[PDB]
RNA sequence: GAUGUCGGCUCAUCACAUCCUGGGGCUGAAGCCGGUCCCAAGGGUAUGGCUGUUCGCCAUUUAAAGUGGUACGCGAGCUGGGUUUAGAACGUCGUGAGACAGUUCGGUCCCUAUCUGCCGUGGACGUUUGAGAUUUGAGAGGGGCUGCUCCUAGUACGAGAGGACCGGAGUGGACGAACCUCUGGGUUCCGGUUGUCACGCCAGUGGCAUUGCCGGGUAGCUAUGUUCGGAAAAGAUAACCGCUGAAAGCAUCUAAGCGGGAAACUUGCCUCAAGAUGAGAUCUCACUGGGAACUUGAUUCCCCUGAAGGGCCGUCGAAGACUACGACGUUGAUAGGCUGGGUGUGUAAGCGUUGUGAGGCGUUGAGCUAACCAGUACUAAUGCCCGUGAGGCUUGACC
RNA sequence: CCUUGUCGGGUAAGUUCCGACCUGCACGAAUGGCGUAACGAUGGCGGCGCUGUCUCCACCCGAGACUCAGUGAAAUUGAA
RNA sequence: CAGGUGGUCGGGUAGAGAAUACCAAGGCGCUUGAGAGAACUCGGGUGAAGGAACUAGGCAAAAUGGCACCGUAACUUCGG
RNA sequence: AACCCACUCCCGUUGAAAAGGUAGGGGAUGACUUGUGGAUCGGAGUGAAAGGCUAAUCAAGCUCGGAGAUAGCUGGUUCUC
């Protein structure tokens, strides 16, 4: 099971030896649990949680009701944590304090978004020349497929479109420093996502 | 790509756009209501409000500033004397912008650019 | 130096003064050479008599760079000019007195000998 | 506000009030060899305060010679002292005009004294 | 390059489906029963019952 | 009634008859190295000098610098050095025009993409009453490389020289993904200055000269910076190694029975994924009016009724070609302004002095400050349209 | 022609270049033979300065490409 | 219709100058506009550390550039 | 520098243009450039010679006649049983 987060910033840390740790700041709103998922209507086994603070005017009567079941009274996003065997029961804030320091972590943002990406960037492609005779051709991709005997252009080829907001996971970084009293989770090296995005910060799968 | 970039181009090189703006706020600060272009009015308000936030405070040094970018005998008179005055208890948000249908020719949608007291 | 071609003096007595990159060994292609690092010269431009004759196959580490050495802090050194040091068929070193400053990030296993006589 | 209130409790003093075109001494720590000393670096400072943006600065000395540029981290646990032997008025803020001149061209000016 | 066959009747009326057209945004102003686009000046210059021109 | 030929660049995909790494019979294999042959296609597979060159010969590396197919891959993707029309000259052959599967200098590479193929991204409808939100994973992708040290241990081995297997610990290279805290790079913010025109003149300043030419530089973007990754393990096997054991009184890894077995295979780790028409699953919300016609899963019309919701519209966004997505509309901090900071730049103008003057000094860390942070309603975020009225019939369990 | 003939120089490495040998398949004296200062938008090599040519591209400024209103072509086509 | 077309006039401030930069008289805003600020194409600006490693070939770009004085090689038809 | 000419690169090729443009180049008091007016013509002129030019046409123009030239060669040849 893991926290919900949300990235805050870069900044730099000193061991009092001389080294530094770059370390990256994300803010854990205690996580209400919204529901438990047992295994006999569901067939897995999950739980509901769910960071807060919307406005009482977004909720529509179909979502009000579904945290009145539990007394959530809940804000933006809801996610779910597929767990192996544990109790949560009904609404129980799921703190920062699960976590100790060591404990790599694994944490999944989506990314920074580039618009309509070139082969050159998208898959690091390198080009023409710029002199030496040559025409408009100077960044463009190469040929693609072979002559007549395919005839086709073979699926899975590397074109160019859409750098991605995409979800991606930076796997097995190590927490610096756990606080309690201002809710924040101290991380050794980049976190996916822009400033004040959304971060899900789980135990390592590999370890 | 532009994350996180404030300030539009309007197909207009920078000495033009520069030298635009200065001409739109002279010509407001003598009929103090200007039928013009949406997003030409939506930058229009990020220049001119710095000389009516300048006109509240007379100097030497601020009826120099004032000349210095909005190079005009007539409208340095017509801030200092009359405005800044008038607005002399309102703290910022001096004009108003009311979308106003479409041009003829174009399809170009209109503003009108007014000053909030008159 | 940093790359094929790179002209670079040398900080060493007995040596030729100007010599020349030719290849940076270590791995498949590796494309620059930090400071600490085996490259292999060629001789360029040699004293009317010093030990070293012109134009011949060479070894030498590299001792100083205009591009800097970054330690774990924020904190560089950051020199301006190239320097090598030769070495013998063994990497163990030619001259006598090496000449200008050193840093003291190349002290190793190997490297004693040359910051023995280096004064940094 | 909450990377700007962490960020106070790193910071406890250990520099003094200076510019560029100073001379300064610095001290810096020396581990090595299981013995940790003090080592003494004085230059001519040439670039200023939130040099990324937290606060570094860099000096630049004539060793044997040869140039050498040393940029330091402020509030780092290796920047030890830091005293000013000479100060003097440059107008002009940042002094990268120095990386040619040498010798008598490349003296400080002195208008204030 | 040029095209091979010509298109039929169908593949031709087939393409320009997605092309329809929409105007909603009409209002009618609460004072003067006059009708013109929500967030614009009425043609008899008002705006949210208030003369401005 | 035209299928554009050699080499280079860009981008590739498959074979295995394996160059490297992985498992392993035999050796004229002491050890380190090897030679040779079976199994293996997962990832890798050099920069240069000289030539139009592929090829080659050299210099220096490396774990290794593999051999083929794909119109001897690839010109509606590039080049045009080679063969290359018209010019001109050499050597040879012909009395001559001229020629040579001999040399040498010069010489125009055309196209706006209709059909798959596609790589990205939406509209329609469907999923058997309609919504909002969260999900199982059938299936498909992505990834997979390796050196050098050091401990084991100068031990086994060997006259000596020389020197390990198995296991462990480090820190480099090439490739990839993310990310700006640092180290740098980067035009509209602040200075210096040259020619000239102007604002009535002096002062001050503003046009044009490629941003006039330059010094610096916040946000964003970025690599040459920073961090992380390639597994461990489990199954089923290949070559091979067997254990019991007959047929065939013995022998025999096989016919029955029972195991060990490699980077390949299947999971394992990251991502998409119910248009998976087999269209799944949970939780919660909405709606309980008549009438007539003709024919009764009843169909059709008339009238009242329009809910859950959604869409248009507006302010915008580290989301974006358009769309889509996300946040918000007075229940109000969504954007601009304003007030304090922060950052940058380098001590304004005006006055007072000093001097014959340019200048210095008091003026003086002054003034100005885009994209950043915190607060604050000062200006701008004011109805209408879609979507209805309890959800078919057969069987079984069921009061 | 055989041929990247052989020898020396220049480069870490030189089928081109420079200097010689002469074994001229197939040089040679007004279809001129060998030298030659100055001149070439002339052919071939080597060097200093210099650089986004290049390792390897990153960012900014304009005009198009994209969206909206007005006008509105072309080659091609047996039928889909 | 970015092309072609003989001859006179030709001010000011800098400058040797009818070159070049800003202006007077006089004349014009080039008969489709508005957006937004993707790839890619064209005309441009700056660049860490290297400095021809690119390539058939330093093609192209960068650099050099004024006036006054000092100073100047082999070689030669005695001018250069 | 005007002026005449056309050495290189890129753009353009359905061009703005049936041969230009923007940057750079060569000559620039003479074997120069050019305005007006005249002379030379089709197996015939002119030519510092390339088979070049003679009205966007040139190893012998353009136009009207001989002339419905000749084609063992291509293409086509139409209502039923």
């Amino acid at each position: 099971i893991g926290v919900v987060g949300r990235k805050c910033g870069m900044t730099r840390i000193f061991t009092e030896e001389g080294v530094s740790i770059p370390v990256t700041v994300i803010e854990v709103e205690p996580n209400r649990v919204t529901q438990f998922k047992t295994e006999e209507t569901d067939g897995y086994r999950a739980v509901q949680v769910t960071a807060g603070e919307r406005r009482a005017s977004r909720v529509t009567k179909a979502q009000a009701g579904h945290f009145a079941k539990a007394n959530v009274a809940a804000g933006r996003g809801v996610w779910e944590f597929r767990l192996g065997e544990e109790q949560y029961a009904a609404g129980d804030q799921i703190t920062v304090d699960l976590f100790q320091a060591g404990q790599m972590v694994d944490v999944t943002g989506e990314s920074k978004g580039k618009g309509f990406a070139g082969t050159i960037k998208r898959w690091n492609f390198r080009g023409q020349d710029n002199t030496h005779g040559n025409s408009v051709s100077h960044r463009v991709p190469g040929s693609i497929g072979q002559c007549q005997t395919p005839g086709r252009v073979f699926k899975g080829k590397k074109m160019s479109g859409h750098l991605g907001a995409e979800r991606v996971t930076v796997q097995s970084l190590e927490i610096v420093r756990v606080d309690a009293e201002r809710n924040l989770l101290l991380v050794k090296g980049a976190v996916p996502g822009a400033t004040g995005g959304d971060v899900i910060v789980r135990p390592a799968a590999k370890a | 790509m532009r994350h996180r970039k404030s300030g539009r181009h309007l197909s207009r090189t920078s000495a033009h756009r520069k030298a635009m703006f200065q001409n739109m706020a002279v010509s407001l600060f003598e009929h103090e209501l200007i039928k013009t272009t949406l997003p030409k009015a939506k930058e229009l308000r990020r220049v001119a409000e710095p000389l009516i936030t300048l006109a509240k405070e007379d100097s030497v040094a601020n009826r120099r500033l004032a000349f210095d970018r909005t190079r005009s005998k007539a409208a340095v008179g017509k801030l200092f004397n009359d405005l800044g005055k008038r607005y002399a208890n309102r703290p910022g948000g001096y004009l108003r912008i009311l979308k106003c249908g479409f041009r003829a020719g174009d399809n170009a949608p209109m503003a009108y650019v007014e000053l909030v007291d008159r | 130096m940093i790359q094929t071609q790179s002209m670079l003096d040398v900080a060493d007595n007995s040596g030729a003064r100007r010599v020349m990159c030719i290849k940076v060994l270590g791995g498949s292609h590796r494309r620059y050479a930090g400071i600490g690092d085996i490259i292999k010269v060629t001789v360029k431009e040699a004293i009317p008599r010093g030990k070293v004759k012109k134009g011949q196959v060479m070894t030498a580490v590299v001792v100083r760079t205009k591009h800097g050495v970054r330690r774990t802090d924020g904190s560089i050194i950051r020199f301006d000019g190239n320097a090598a040091v030769l070495l013998n068929n063994k990497q163990e070193p030619i001259g006598t007195r090496i000449f200008g400053p050193v840093t003291r990030e190349l002290r190793t296993e190997k490297f004693m000998k040359i910051v023995s006589l280096a004064p940094e | 506000k909450i990377i700007q209130q962490i960020e106070a409790e790193q910071m406890n003093k250990e520099i003094p009030a200076f510019a560029p075109g100073d001379t300064v001494i610095v001290q810096v720590k020396v581990k090595e060899g299981d013995r940790q000393r003090l080592q003494a670096f004085e230059g001519v400072v040439i670039a200023k305060r939130n040099r990324g943006l937290n606060s570094a600065f860099t000096v630049r000395k004539i060793s044997n010679g040869v140039g050498v540029e040393r940029t330091f981290q402020t509030y780092s646990p290796i920047v030890d002292s830091l005293s000013v032997k000479r100060r003097g008025d440059v107008r002009k803020a940042k002094l990268y005009y120095l990386r040619a001149l040498s010798g008598k061209a490349a003296r400080i000016k002195e208008k204030l004294v | 390059a040029v095209q091979q066959n010509k298109k039929s009747r169908s593949a031709r009326d087939m393409r320009r489906s997605h092309d329809a057209l929409e105007s909603n945004a009409l209002s009618v102003e609460k004072s003067t029963g006059e009708v013109h686009l929500r967030h614009h000046v009425s043609p008899d210059g008002f705006y949210r019952g208030r003369k401005v021109v």
